[PDB]
């Protein structure tokens, strides 16, 4: 077993792990959808709209 | 977020008022809304002495 599956090491219980053998959480990328328009709220609001919701 | 975006010039208690007439008589009284308009005596406010 440890054949199979310990990491080859030329020291046991290394008192620190580098960053190569240390399983990393990969989360996907987030996407966001912006629910606002910029310059449209801006224009409408300069015009006299009054936006809501 | 509130879509009630009231004012404070507005006048939503007289607009009704007005609604009302203009969509209906305004004279049979409804008691569920409580809509008795408020009136006068004819022959009181301008009393014809016969």
């Amino acid at each position: 077993q440890a054949a199979v599956t310990s990491t080859p090491r030329a020291k046991l219980n290394p008192r620190n792990w580098p960053s190569t053998l240390v399983y990393q959480e990969i989360p996907g990328p987030t996407t966001v959808l912006l629910p606002r328009d910029a310059l449209a709220e801006v224009r409408m609001t300069n015009s006299g709209v009054q936006l809501a919701g | 977020l509130n879509a009630v975006v009231d004012l404070q010039d507005r006048n939503t208690e007289l607009s009704y008022q007005l609604l009302l007439d203009s969509l209906g008589d305004r004279t049979r009284y409804f008691s569920m809304w409580n809509s008795a308009v408020d009136s006068y005596d004819p022959d009181v406010r301008i009393i014809e002495n016969h």
